[PDB]
C-alpha cells in the first residue's frame, strides 16, 4: 500500500540550511491529497510547519514562515523542504504525514518512520 | 492563539480494565479532534478522527467522545499490546495544535 | 507560475439538475491568475514545455469564480446533457444521487437526497463500499461534509 | 489564488497541476 520512509543529512551545522527528503512510494503525490511536514522537539512535543497540497499551494506555520520553504518533485515521487538560518533550537525529529487539503477534516493518516535531525558542534 | 492541552501525562493500566484520556482546548474546536497511537519503532496509526469514528481496521476497543472543548478516550479490555503514547491534534483552524504524551 | 485541469459534478437545486461551466483548464502565478489559452501541446511526465505558447487573456467575470465567490460564477441548465454525475476526489466520492440510484452494497440501503441537500459526499463513516450501477468502488475516510447546506 | 474549498461545494475539483517554463 501507500508508504513513505524520508531520509536526509541531520548534521547540520549552526547558522545554514537544512534539507530533508521524503519518497512518497506507492502512490503518487500529484493525484491529490495533501502532504505534510511534522516534527517533535526533545520533550515530545509536536509542532506543524507547511503544507504542500496535489495542487502547487502552500502554506507555512507562522512562526517558521519567514525561514521555510516546501517543494516536490514529478519524475521522483518526492517532495522536499528547505529551512534556512537554523538557530540552535531547531533539532528535533521531522515526519512524513498525508492529511486531505480541505479545513477541517486536516487530520494524518499514514506517517513516515522519522528522522532524526542535530543542530550542534 | 489555539492551545491544547492533555491532562493524563502518565496512566497505568491493566491487562483487562478501561482507562480514559482526555484533552481540553481554550477555544471551540466542534468534534473536531483526533488520536494517534505510537507504538516504537513503528508509523504512527490514526484511531479516532473528527468526532468518534473508528478509522478502518481499528479494533473497536478504542471509543473516540467529547464536543466543543472536551473530549475523552476509552479503551475497553485491554490487551498486552496496546501500551504505547496518544496524543491529540485539533484539526478545525490553522496552526494545528497537538498534546501532551501519555503511557 | 502554475497549470491547473479541472473536472466538475452536476449540482441539483431540487428537482432540476444545474453544472457550472468553468473553463477547462486555468493557469495561476499565485499573485496572478489567467484561463489557459489553448493547452495545444503535450503534456510530457517530467512537466509543462508547450512548444506553442503566449500571453493569456484576462476576464475578471470567469476569474472570480475560482476566487471562491460563487454567486457570480458560471452557470449551465444541464437537464437535457446530464454529462458528469460522480467523481472520486480525496478517495472520498461525490455524487450526485438526486438523479443517480446510488447505493451501497454494504447492506443494500438506497442512499436519500433531499431537496435541503444538493450534493452528497458520500465516506466511509456511513458506506465502507459504495457501488453505483457498477462494481465495488471502495471508500476510504471522511475528508468532506456529508452534505451542503442550500444556503 | 483558487479557493478549492469553495469550487468542491459546486462540484470542481482539482485533478491536475503542474508548472511550466
Ligand atoms: C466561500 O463561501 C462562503 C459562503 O458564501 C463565504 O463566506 C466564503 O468567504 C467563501 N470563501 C472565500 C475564500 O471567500
Amino acid at each position: 500500500d501507500v508508504q513513505l520512509q524520508e531520509s536526509g543529512p541531520g548534521l547540520v551545522k549552526p547558522s545554514q540550511s537544512l534539507s530533508l527528503t521524503c519518497t512518497v512510494s506507492g502512490y503518487s503525490i500529484t493525484s491529490d491529497y495533501a502532504w505534510n511536514w511534522i516534527r517533535q522537539f526533545p520533550g515530545n512535543k509536536l509542532e506543524w510547519m507547511g503544507y504542500i497540497s496535489y495542487t502547487l499551494t502552500t502554506g507555512y506555520n507562522p512562526s517558521l514562515k519567514s525561514r521555510i520553504s516546501i517543494t516536490r518533485d514529478s519524475s521522483k515521487n518526492q517532495f522536499f523542504l528547505q529551512l534556512n538560518s537554523v538557530t540552535t533550537e531547531d533539532t528535533a525529529t521531522y515526519y512524513c504525514a498525508r492529511s486531505g487539503w480541505l479545513l477541517p477534516y486536516w487530520y494524518f493518516d499514514v506517517w513516515g518512520a522519522g528522522t532524526t535531525v542535530t543542530v550542534s558542534s | 492563539d489555539v492551545q491544547i492541552t492533555q491532562s493524563p501525562s502518565y496512566l497505568a493500566a491493566s491487562p483487562g480494565e478501561t482507562i480514559t484520556i482526555n484533552c481540553r482546548a481554550s477555544k471551540s474546536i466542534s468534534k473536531y479532534l483526533a488520536w494517534y497511537q505510537e507504538k516504537p519503532g513503528k508509523t504512527n496509526e490514526l484511531l479516532i478522527y473528527s468526532g468518534s469514528t473508528l478509522q478502518s481496521g481499528i479494533p473497536s476497543r478504542f471509543r473516540g467522545s467529547g464536543s466543543g472543548t472536551d473530549f475523552t478516550l476509552t479503551i475497553s479490555s485491554l490487551e498486552p499490546e496496546d501500551f504505547a503514547m496518544y496524543y491529540c491534534q485539533q484539526h478545525n483552524e490553522y496552526t494545528l495544535t497537538f498534546g501532551g504524551g501519555t503511557k | 507560475v502554475i497549470v491547473h485541469r479541472l473536472e466538475g459534478v452536476s449540482y441539483n437545486i431540487g428537482s432540476q439538475e444545474w453544472y457550472t461551466t468553468v473553463p477547462k483548464y486555468v493557469a495561476t502565478q499565485g499573485y496572478l491568475i489567467s484561463n489557459f489559452d489553448e493547452s495545444s501541446c503535450t503534456f510530457m511526465p517530467e512537466g509543462t514545455v508547450c512548444s506553442q505558447n503566449a500571453l493569456y487573456p484576462m476576464s475578471p467575470l470567469l476569474q472570480e469564480c475560482l476566487r471562491g465567490s460563487t454567486k457570480s460564477c458560471a452557470r449551465t441548465l444541464v437537464s437535457g446533457s446530464f454529462g458528469n454525475r460522480f467523481i472520486l476526489s480525496q478517495g472520498n466520492l461525490i455524487a450526485n444521487c438526486a438523479s443517480i440510484l446510488c447505493k451501497c452494497y454494504t447492506t443494500g440501503t438506497i442512499i436519500n437526497q433531499d431537496p435541503d441537500k444538493i450534493l452528497t459526499y458520500i465516506a466511509a463513516d456511513h458506506c465502507p463500499v459504495v457501488e453505483v450501477n457498477g462494481v465495488t468502488i471502495q471508500v476510504g475516510s471522511r475528508r468532506y461534509p456529508d452534505a451542503v447546506y442550500l444556503h
